């Protein structure tokens, strides 16, 4: 019923590929069902390396949703995620549904980014934060469903 | 189409080709005119009493056949048809003919784990076929074939190195490398031409995604300097000079 382009954003090693692979490659069509309605996601992966940063607007143009992924064990990945958020808000459609995915939550000894910082950031910027694990499947299905729930 | 049956489709196509030349060439106006004609003619293929009749596949092929026939007749007028496209084509060829001589995978963040020993030669060759065809669809097929070949070779490397199936992080830099190595003539004009003249209902989905990858690859390559391929400035200019000498 509802067709939506979803862009995935995040620097290398955050878990961008692992997450879409656990959920379902650089491109996927994925159909979900919420509340008597159908959502078919077109999912666009993007290159997360800094040298390719200026190319991303080509990919996130017209997107109805974005998952911005970071690695909770890597503070720089969180800094990168915040910049994506600012950019999408400066230069993306105000209607876009943004999800902040905090990946590799299963990793205990290694965690460097608190849920408070991430949650607080998300709350002040009109998005939602969700801890995920591709490894254990925690919140992988849910984050895509929560996007599809929120689509206008 | 050669049937005495469909003669009035043939007259309609022929009088579009002749009446297209009446207008002064202008890309944005020309492509709007072609897309409108494609929309009207395909609608006419479907609704015609004599075609009532045909499968979706048969209708899709007729659409492509029409795209091929019309675009072949219009080719010299609409393809690389002005000074700025000619200039942009040549700037890009010149850039790549220099950089191809010295660029390596690590300059583009291609990890050793995803190395291919042919340097993805078959993908290079698929891309290079682009100027053997006139129809937007067949040009786009060269790009799409390039992309599939790359994706299959990336999958094999990840199979051998026991890692995740390649995403965009792996794919795009390799497309860039492959495009630089292939340096297909009039790359700028080819991509603009596909964008303007491919049947608009067909530039969607996965095709649109890999098309966007090559557009972004074109953009990256046009803008290549020392920093964008992680080389010291002096090292970069040194390499660019030796490329000219060769
Ligand atoms: N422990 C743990 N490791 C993960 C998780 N997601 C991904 N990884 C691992 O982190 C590494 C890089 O992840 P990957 O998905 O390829 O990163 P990408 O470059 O952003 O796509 C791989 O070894 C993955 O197996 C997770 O949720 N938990």
């Amino acid at each position: 019923s509802i067709n939506a382009k979803l862009v995935l954003l995040g620097d290398v090693g955050a878990g961008k590929s692992s997450l879409v692979l656990r959920f379902v490659a650089a491109f996927f069509s994925q159909t979900l069902a919420v509340n008597d309605a159908t959502v078919k996601f077109e999912i666009w992966d993007t290159a997360g390396q800094e040298r390719y940063h200026s190319l991303a607007p080509m990919y996130y143009r017209g997107a109805a949703a974005a998952i911005i992924v970071f690695d909770v064990t890597n503070q720089a990945s969180f800094e990168r995620a915040k910049k994506w958020v600012q950019e999408l808000q400066a230069q993306g459609n105000p209607n876009m549904v943004m999800a902040l995915a905090g990946n590799k939550s299963d990793l205990l000894d290694a965690r460097k980014v608190t849920a408070e910082d991430a949650q607080t950031y998300a709350q002040e910027n009109g998005l939602f934060f969700m801890e995920t694990s591709a490894k254990t499947a925690t919140n992988v299905k849910e984050i895509f469903y929560e996007i599809a729930r929120r689509l206008p | 189409m050669r049937k005495p049956s469909a003669g009035d489709f043939v007259k309609s196509i022929k009088s579009f080709i002749v009446s297209f030349s009446n207008n002064a060439p202008d890309p944005e106006k020309d492509c709007a005119m072609v897309q409108e004609f494609f929309s009207k003619m395909e609608a006419a293929f479907r609704a015609h009493p004599l075609w009532s009749g045909c499968s979706e596949e048969e209708l899709d092929s007729a659409g492509d056949g029409l795209e091929k026939y019309v675009m072949t007749k219009l080719f010299t007028r609409v393809f690389a048809s002005n000074t700025e496209e000619v200039i942009a084509d040549e700037k890009l060829f010149q850039k790549m003919s220099l950089v191809q001589q010295f660029i390596s995978p690590e300059n583009l963040d291609i990890q050793p784990t995803f190395q291919n020993e042919s340097s993805w030669l078959l993908a290079q060759k698929e891309l290079q076929k682009i100027n053997m065809y006139k129809a937007p669809r067949d040009k786009l097929v060269c790009i799409l074939n390039c992309c599939k070949v790359i994706n299959n070779l990336l999958l094999n490397a990840s199979i051998a190195s026991n890692e995740n199936a390649p995403g965009a992080n792996e794919f795009l830099p390799v497309l860039i490398y492959v495009t630089i190595k292939a340096n297909p003539p009039q790359l700028h004009s080819n991509l603009l031409y596909i964008q303007r003249y491919r049947r608009e209902s067909k530039l969607v989905g996965e095709a649109a995604y890999f098309f966007t990858n090559i557009l972004s690859a074109e953009s990256f390559i046009s803008n290549i300097d020392a920093k964008s391929i992680s080389l010291d400035e002096a090292e970069f200019e040194k390499n660019m000079e030796s490329a000219r000498a060769r």
